[PDB]
RNA sequence: GGCGACUUUCUGGUCUGUAACUGACGCUGAUGUGCGAAAGCGUGGGGAUCAAACAGGAUUAGAUACCCUGGUAGUCCACGCCGUAAACGAUGAGUGCUAAGUGUUAGGGGGUUUCCGCCCCUUAGUGCUGCAGCUAACGCAUUAAGCACUCCGCCUGGGGAGUA
């Protein structure tokens, strides 16, 4: 949602390029593709927490 | 000291760029204090001082 | 962006000459040391000159 | 609500032993008191000391230990227990480790070594097997 | 539960003694306000099943002093039955 | 006189020791303190162990025993090495070889080589070989005497070990126990005493607490000679 | 000078992808008829052979068996994991009775006269150890009046 | 078992500290009596997504599988049931005792002082390493599977069978 201006299109794409990755957006949507078990996620979430 | 949920200035220094909180691995606050400051952050949510998305 | 990888170490009280000691059995150009009688923080460098210096911190 | 008070004297002075510690403290009793007494006598523990608390006042043992750093009591074992007292005659009377151990036994006397049971011709509740 | 100041009233008629708090009588009698509130609370709320073993536990420990009580004198447990009131 | 005095002693450095988090609970009685992360080693009490180590390493010597010095961490390799020429005693400056004191029968089999490889090339039989076949066969040259360089003309089993570090040199420590050899050695903190029957509390990572703790154990067999 | 005696010998295979392996072991038990016993193992391929690497290989560990003269000094039970041997002494003239490996390694000490009764587990490898472990841990009455402060009279 | 928006009411338990008070009032617990994931069943509700059964299209060597479109019971609520799970830390409960090192959660007492941040000691949780000891071996190791004592449940070859 941030206005980039007084440049090229090339230039605002990186600001918005990690102004994406930086959101919960494309992790969010990767993770809710298809119902995981209620028992899987917590196991999921503590291989994404172990490993920091 | 305890957070009040009016005090929107220290209190929105830890909401996020959209209007989501961030996590104290990052902000740097303690146990206690992160869980005091979210049932906070969230009666604040509900009465319109912060978004819930931006 | 520049990625500078840190070597960590714990610091330790010594001799001087046991910095230098040590310092050889690694071919370092830096030590960094307590010293011993003084108890500051000491770091012992090979100069450009290839001599010793020793700074305090 | 500890079941069998010195049982957990006898596995202090068991566990004491195994990581060659030489001072340790129990909450005491007269029995606790004179079973520790009995084995400074007979010659296992260096020097047993005072009861000096308000409630239940505690005592120290001092263990002994060898001069090539080996240990004296080697083995230690409570027979009778609650649940299953064991009692014992003066005939049968048994001689612990072929006479080598000891067994400290209650008789109506105070309690006495395994030595000094048959030649006062008394039994009674046979307390424990020190070795 | 209760409140203190219910709590602190109801310890000084079956007080044996100023500053006595912790006698039989005395926390039997408060466990009795406990085990009245809570299964009237209970009684509209009859799906609340964790706070039931709440009052079945109190209810425990209101038994183990009533059958203390007895073993040491009867006359002062036949008073308590009569003061409040319990079957038994 | 006896021992070493007070001032000597603690001017090497050897009353520091390693750090806390890094300890071994079996030292406590050789540690006086804790001083900001370190500890501080007993110094009345390792001078009534040095002293006990001068007792029997005067005495091994009257017998004309063989006792073998081993150094093999980094800031103290040639310092042991130094300390043996001058008492005419077997230093190890490299890596413990693995079997030096207990499979010894096939390690005598290559000192019986490096006191026969040089001999072969100070005569003839050189000009003969091929000049890569002299590559290798002084290769192997010195890689004996890396190694089995203070085993140079030990031709039999030692009757003591001094040992610098006995966690880096569990190796030789290890092979000391199934022997029955008794043992002196330098331990601090992060080193188990269960295994050294004759106990040096000293700090092991600087030089003058090893090399002004080291000469005088390398000078306690010279005169026990005479 | 020692006495050799074998336990068993044991025909051991390992697979290859090609021809199998032809490893034969075996475990003797070493003592002088005096109160010094010890046992090992040796693998090789030569099976005289076989016996003499196992005969070394019991030199380098010789225990001390306590005695009173003809029999063992007190009644003790060996452990070591599953074996576990029994030991009772006896009169002089009762015989040794023992089983199968446990007889090996009490005649080669000098006592025959004892009860025995191997508990527990059957493989020769572990009772023969679970007896050692047990005559390790026997006693003299005189040095234990040593560590006990009190002399051999004082002790009954 | 399980519990994840927020607020209020009603209510249960644990922990820390102080020592005022009661004075063994304790522990375990057969039979008994109550809770007990999901899927089920009953009487009604409600029905958004998802989805057994079912229908159709592809794949394949072949299908009733996998994949795709659609879809009913169910999933959700209220009241009664059912009482079973790899209900698992495959480890009953209680109380003692026995190297240490290290994260973290809820306190307490200190020591500086921090301009709210550390350091040391102690209590109760919760993890990861690791001696002694134990184990058949993996491994366990002050949250024992170590050393003890009490009480309860239970096993004693594999199928037949958790079946008549």
């Amino acid at each position: 949602t941030v206005v980039r201006k007084n440049e090229s299109l090339e230039d605002a794409l990186r600001r918005f390029k990690r102004s994406v990755s930086k959101s919960g957006t494309i992790q969010e949507v990767r993770k809710r593709e298809f119902y995981e078990k209620p028992s899987v996620k917590r196991k999921k979430k503590s291989e994404a927490a172990r490993k920091r | 000291t305890h957070i009040d949920y009016k005090d929107t200035e220290l209190l929105k220094r830890f909401i996020s760029e959209r209007g989501k909180i961030l996590p104290r691995r990052v902000t740097g606050t303690s146990a206690k204090y992160q869980r005091m400051l979210t049932t906070a952050i969230k009666r604040s949510r509900h009465m319109a001082l912060l978004p819930y998305v931006k | 962006i520049e990625i500078i990888r840190s070597k960590e170490f714990s610091l330790k009280p010594m001799d001087s000459e046991e910095a230098v000691l040590q310092m050889n059995l690694l071919g370092h150009d830096f030590f960094v040391f307590t010293d011993r009688e003084t108890d500051g923080t000491s770091i012992v460098y090979r100069r450009k000159d290839g001599k010793y210096g020793l700074i305090q911190t | 609500t500890m079941t069998d008070p010195i049982a957990d004297m006898l596995t202090r002075v068991r566990n004491a032993n195994m990581v060659r510690h030489e001072k340790l403290e129990l909450p005491a009793s007269n029995i606790k008191k004179e079973i520790a007494e009995i084995l400074k006598s007979e010659g296992f523990i260096k020097n047993v000391e005072y009861v000096e608390d308000d409630k239940q006042g505690v005592l120290r043992l001092f263990l002994k230990y060898g001069q090539n750093d080996e240990r004296v009591i080697t083995g230690l074992k409570r027979i009778s227990k609650p649940g299953l007292r064991v009692y014992a005659k003066a005939s049968e009377m048994p001689k612990v480790l072929n006479g080598l151990g000891i067994a400290l036994v209650s008789t109506s006397e105070g309690v006495i070594t395994d030595k000094e049971a048959r030649k006062r011709n008394v039994g009674g509740e046979i307390i424990a097997y020190v070795w | 539960a209760i409140s203190q100041e219910r709590k602190n009233e109801i310890i000084k008629e079956y007080r044996v003694h100023e500053t006595d708090t912790g006698s039989p009588e005395v926390q039997i009698a408060v466990l009795t306000a406990e085990i009245n509130a809570v299964n009237e609370h209970l009684r509209t709320h009859k799906k609340d099943h964790h706070s039931r073993r709440g009052l079945l536990k109190m209810v425990g420990r209101r038994r183990h002093l009533l059958n203390y009580l007895r073993s040491k004198d009867i006359q002062r447990y036949r008073e308590l039955i009569k003061s409040l009131g319990i079957r038994r | 006189m006896a021992v070493i005095s007070m001032k000597q002693l603690l001017e090497a450095g050897v009353h520091f020791g390693h750090q806390t988090r890094r300890w071994n609970p079996k030292m406590k009685k050789y540690i006086f303190t804790e001083r900001n992360g370190i500890y501080i080693i007993d110094l009345q009490k390792t001078v009534k162990k040095v002293d006990e180590a001068y007792n029997f390493l005067k005495q091994v010597s009257e017998d004309g025993g063989q006792v073998l010095f081993v150094g093999t961490k980094k800031q103290a390799q040639e310092s042991v090495k130094s300390e043996a020429e001058r008492a005419g005693q077997f230093y190890i400056n490299q890596r413990w070889l693995g079997g030096l004191l207990t499979n010894y029968k096939t390690i005598s089999k290559r000192i019986k080589r490096i006191s026969e490889i040089e001999k072969m090339e100070e005569d003839g039989l050189f000009e003969v070989l091929p000049k890569k076949e002299v590559v290798e066969l002084k290769k192997e040259y010195d890689r004996l005497i890396k190694f089995l360089g203070g085993i140079r003309d030990m031709k039999s089993m030692p009757q003591a070990l001094f040992v610098v570090d006995p966690r880096k040199e569990r190796n030789a420590i290890a092979e000391a126990r199934k022997l029955n050899i008794p043992i002196v050695g330098i331990v601090d903190t992060n080193c188990d005493p269960d295994e050294i029957d004759y106990v040096i509390p000293a700090n092991d990572d600087a030089i003058r607490a090893v090399k002004l703790l080291t000469a005088k154990m390398a000078d306690a067999i010279l005169e026990g000679q005479q | 000078e020692f006495e050799e005696r074998v336990v068993t010998i044991n025909r051991v295979a390992k697979v290859v992808k090609g021809g199998r392996r032809f490893r034969f072991t075996a475990l003797v038990v070493v003592g002088d008829k005096n109160g010094r016993v010890g046992f090992g193992t040796g693998k090789a391929q030569e099976v005289p052979e076989a016996i003499k690497k196992a005969v070394e290989a019991a030199k380098k560990d010789l225990v001390v068996v306590p005695r009173v003269e003809g029999t063992t000094p007190h009644t003790i039970t060996g452990r070591y994991g599953s074996g576990s041997v029994f030991m009772k002494p006896a009169a002089p003239g009762t015989g040794v009775i023992a089983g199968g490996p446990v007889r090996a390694v009490l005649e080669l000490a000098g006592i025959t006269d004892i009860l025995s009764k191997s508990l527990g587990s059957n493989t020769p490898i572990n009772m023969v150890r679970a007896t050692i472990d047990g005559l390790q841990n026997l006693k003299n009455a005189e040095d234990v009046a040593k560590l006990r402060g009190k002399t051999v009279e004082e002790l009954y």
